[PDB]
């Protein structure tokens, strides 16, 4: 188990903050939770 | 004169713990009441709980009444419907402690049939009971006033219409539910004191609990009711009937200590 | 030996904390949620809960002896199906909604057709062959489904065949729950020896491990993206992980917070972390900034588990007591 | 609710709520127990015998009482993670056989461990606690060719039935720092059997019992 798991590719830390960070700015104008849904159009009233 | 001086600190000494008891149980009842699978245990201490509350709430009429050296200054409309109120409460409230009694009785006596039979129905019809027996019964606070003060100077009819009805609700509405809590809370302590495998601290702690409500019920309603016969036997409204409403007072003062307090909170 | 040069790659590859390079962000402002519907059909404690892929019918389990699928929109119920165990700590929902999967002490997390012909809920399968009480049994397809015991052992079953087409083994400690991947080709797996792990059911075995807490790991998710997931213990911390850099990224604690953690969970986002605990109270992490961005205290007893719909429209909290909350 | 298809919905739904409702009215008057034992202790060999896969499940009826019993075997998981389930149960029958005390697997001493932990157990803080001292038979034979003392060092007492059996139930009965919540109601196992229903049904009494005077204001 710990020969594969030494040989693996492992990325720069800063690049998967970066790229998480891009999918969090992405997607948040798309997520009812961050921006208040307004009460209109929404099922659970 | 001293007896009005007595009412003044004794009404008071009532009415300041009286409220917060009842205020705190109140609560703990209604979330009771709201929780699943609610026994009859919890609609008979609501029920005594709204007596006593009904009780304290009318203190203040009789209080004022009272404070000015026994002086009436009050409509006798009021008056009488404050009385009517007052004593339908402590009947109400005497006959809720009887059905709690043979309650807690039968918990005991046969726990295993106890506990797969309970329905909340069988509170609410024992409960209402005591409602149809205090509502209907205490009529006569109305027609007394209206034939032909406060309760004091009755006239040769108004003596003589009380007197024979007041046997009637000392026996069928006092009598009968005191027999009742004396046979079940003895049967209670005799079947505490032999069981087969009990603890001793909480088997002393049941008993000594039984034998405080006993004596309670026993103290409080006990000369308030004798008074009836005692009046009967003189053919004359007794005076000492404000002190046996005085000690009648204090089971709605002690009942929601002695109910909720009994080592839940030290 | 090996152990050894993969925690120096894993110093060498850290060069930037994440709060470093996420501290030019704006921070996440105070979010209130409110309780719109409360489910009261529950008679004993819930332990498991699942949400369905349209986002309206979600499934709880509990002790009373059935679990129901209720309607959210409308708080009706559709479905009430008895449960031969009454210990059960795990229920699923499938992709498609046809089936519903749901386990316990028992080692067998058995799985019933919602939809049938007659119109009544029957008992589709039964897979045994763990030996360990079920800890989190999900659907991975129609077709094949993956189970979570206390022997330390994961299991991947085909429904039809009803056998173990792959185990997974490796983990010391019992394994705790799991999460799948959006692809449906990774998953990641925790157990009781303070230690993660991720498997492709592909090919069968691990891939890479996962430590740094201290308790264990009792709810793990996973992030949107897929390349991230969220791992939360008994030792009151939340543990963001990289599998692109296997290695943490972020610790989710508080000197407040004493109590551990029960469930887990990651918005449509994932820029909020809902982490249930013991004390009925559940916390909305910022996962980029690691700030309390709310908290929840609308439970009694404590938050058992709680989830997040498709279109993360709302969010749904079961507590050990016989509550159904649904926020936002 | 107006359309044909939402009365359909609340009708349905009410019809689960009503059957959910049936279903929990019978649980109340159920009675559920726990069984523990440590080793070959675990096996609950004297109470699965009255003839009247993890969890093993045993139903039973007596005085019209319905008695069901969860016996854990082959969980052999860490305790921790899933006794939080058999929480509010009506007594716990925990079983540790007198002869075990020579032999060694010294697992009495385990025995007492594992009765510690759930007697002091935060989700076992209101259940009573049953025990029952099984094996009394091979007892004596074992108290003659071997002394108590072997795994009583503190031992300070003769070889007498009446002294020694008390003694291994002192201890267990002094486990408990929850002395005013918790009771053990412990006992020996006779050969009859009718003997050993009894006194569950007597144990289960006295817990019916507190339920009821703890609602009642008593407790
Ligand atoms: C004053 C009101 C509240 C009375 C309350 C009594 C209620 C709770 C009902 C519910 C279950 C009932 C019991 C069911 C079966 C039996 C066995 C019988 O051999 C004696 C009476 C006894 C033991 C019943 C006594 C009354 C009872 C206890
Ligand atoms: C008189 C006021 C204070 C209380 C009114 C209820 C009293 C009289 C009590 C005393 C005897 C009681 C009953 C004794 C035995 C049973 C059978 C059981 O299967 C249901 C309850 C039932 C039917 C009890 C109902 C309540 C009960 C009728
Ligand atoms: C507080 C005041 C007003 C009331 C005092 C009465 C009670 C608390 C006292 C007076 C008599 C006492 C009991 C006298 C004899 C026994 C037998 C013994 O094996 C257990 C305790 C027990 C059963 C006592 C329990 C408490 C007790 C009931
Ligand atoms: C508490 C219960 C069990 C016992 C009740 C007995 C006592 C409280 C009752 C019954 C007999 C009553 C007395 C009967 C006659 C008189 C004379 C009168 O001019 C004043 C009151 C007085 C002195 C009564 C005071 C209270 C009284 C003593
Ligand atoms: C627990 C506390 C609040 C009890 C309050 C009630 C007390 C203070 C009141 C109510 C009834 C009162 C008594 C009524 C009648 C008499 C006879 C008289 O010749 C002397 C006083 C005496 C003996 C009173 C003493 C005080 C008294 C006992």
């Amino acid at each position: 188990q710990l020969k594969m798991e030494a040989n693996i590719d492992r990325i720069k830390v800063s690049k998967a903050a970066a790229d998480l960070m891009a999918y969090c700015e992405a997607h948040a104008k798309e997520d009812p939770l961050l921006t208040p849904v307004p009460a209109s159009e929404n099922p659970f009233r | 004169d001293w007896k009005s001086s007595l009412i003044l600190m004794a009404y008071i000494i009532i009415f300041l713990t009286g409220l917060p008891a009842n205020l705190l149980a109140l609560r703990a009842f209604v979330g009771r009441i709201r929780q699943p699978q609610p026994a009859p245990v919890h609609i008979l201490l609501l029920s005594l709980t709204l007596a006593d509350l009904l009780l304290l709430l009318l203190l203040p009429f009789k209080i004022i009444e009272a404070a000015s050296n026994f002086r009436w200054y009050l409509p006798k409309v009021v008056c009488a419907l404050t009385s009517f109120g007052f004593y339908s409460s402590i009947y109400c409230s005497t006959w809720l402690l009887a059905g709690i009694s043979i309650e807690r009785y039968l918990g005991v006596a046969f726990p295993v049939q106890y506990k797969l039979s309970r329905r909340p129905l069988y509170g609410v019809i024992a409960a209402l009971v005591a409602w149809v027996m205090s509502f209907g019964h205490c009529t006569i606070v109305i027609i007394v006033q209206y034939l032909n003060t406060c309760y004091e100077n009755f006239t040769d009819n108004q003596l003589d219409v009380v007197l024979p009805v007041r046997l009637e609700l000392c026996l069928v509405l006092f009598f009968i539910p005191m027999a009742v809590t004396i046979f079940c809370y003895w049967r209670f302590v005799w079947i505490m004191l032999s069981q087969p495998l009990v603890g001793a601290q909480r088997r002393r702690r049941a008993v000594g609990l039984a034998v405080v409500t006993l004596l309670n019920f026993l103290v409080c309603f006990g000369p308030y009711n004798v008074s009836h016969l005692v009046g009967y036997h003189q053919r004359k409204s007794p005076w000492w009937r404000s002190i046996a409403v005085v000690f009648s007072s204090l089971n709605a003062s002690l009942d929601p200590l002695l109910f909720y307090f009994s080592s839940s909170v030290v | 030996q090996l152990k050894n040069q993969i925690r120096d790659a894993r110093k060498a590859c850290a060069d930037a904390t994440l709060s470093q390079i996420t501290n030019n962000i704006d921070p996440v402002g105070r979010i209130q949620m409110r309780t719109r519907r409360t489910l009261r059909g529950h008679l004993a404690k819930i332990y498991a809960m699942h949400w369905g892929t349209d986002s309206r019918l979600l499934v709880s389990a509990s002790q009373d002896g059935k679990l129901i699928i209720w309607d959210s929109y409308t708080t009706n119920k559709v479905h009430a199906i008895p449960l031969r165990s009454s210990w059960v700590m795990t229920c699923a929902y499938a992709p498609s909604g046809n089936y519903v999967a749901c386990g316990g002490l028992d080692n067998i997390c058995s799985i019933y057709n919602l939809k049938t012909r007659e119109g009544n809920v029957r008992v589709s399968r039964e897979l045994a062959g763990h030996t360990g009480y079920l800890s989190c049994c999900r659907f991975l397809d129609d077709n094949q489904i993956v189970t979570s015991s206390g022997d330390t052992t994961c299991a991947l079953w085909d429904i039809e065949t009803g056998q173990q087409t792959t185990t997974f083994t490796g983990h010391t400690g019992d394994v705790m729950s799991l999460s799948l991947a959006p692809d449906t080709r990774l998953f990641v797996s925790g157990a009781c020896d303070a230690s993660a792990k991720l498997w492709d059911v592909r090919e069968g075995m691990c891939r890479q491990t996962f430590t740094g807490h201290e308790s264990d790991i009792n709810a793990i998710c996973f992030f949107p993206n897929g390349n991230a997931f969220a791992t939360g213990s008994d030792d009151a911390t939340c543990r963001l992980f990289d599998l692109r850099a296997d290695q943490e990224l972020m610790t989710y604690s508080h000197d407040n917070i004493i109590c551990g953690i029960t469930s887990v969970s990651f918005s449509k986002s994932g820029r909020l972390l809902l982490a249930g605990y013991d004390d009925f109270n559940c916390n909305v992490w910022d996962a980029l900034k690691a700030d309390r961005a709310g908290v929840l205290a609308g439970h009694d007893n404590r938050v058992s588990c709680l989830g997040v719909t498709d279109d993360g429209m709302a969010v749904a909290t079961g507590s050990w007591d016989s509550f159904l909350k649904i926020w936002n | 609710t107006l359309s044909a298809e939402d009365k359909a919905a609340v009708e349905r739904s009410k019809m689960i709520d009503r059957n959910l409702r049936e279903d929990g009215e019978k649980a109340a008057r159920e009675v559920k127990l726990l069984l523990l034992g440590a080793g070959e202790s675990g096996k609950c060999t004297i109470v699965k015998q009255m003839k009247i896969t993890g969890i093993v499940e045993t139903h039973f009826t007596f005085k019209d009482l319905h008695f069901k019993m969860f016996d854990v075997t082959a969980q052999r998981s860490e305790r921790k993670k899933w006794i939080h389930c058999f929480e509010g149960v009506t007594a716990i029958i925990f079983c540790v056989a007198l002869s075990d005390y020579d032999l060694v697997l010294n697992r009495m001493h385990a025995s007492m461990k594992l009765f510690d932990s759930i007697c002091n157990n935060k989700w076992f803080t209101d259940t009573s606690i049953i025990l029952f001292l099984n094996k009394k038979d091979l007892f004596e034979e074992k108290i003659k060719k071997s002394p108590l003392t072997i795994c009583y060092p503190e031992y300070a007492g003769s070889n007498t039935y009446e002294e020694a059996a008390a003694y291994i139930q002192c201890q267990f009965e002094d486990l408990n720092k929850r002395k005013d919540t918790k009771e053990i109601y412990t006992h020996f196992t006779c050969s009859t059997d009718t003997k050993n229903v009894q006194f569950v049904f007597d144990a289960v009494t006295d817990v019916i019992i507190k339920n009821n005077l703890k609602d009642c204001g008593l407790f």
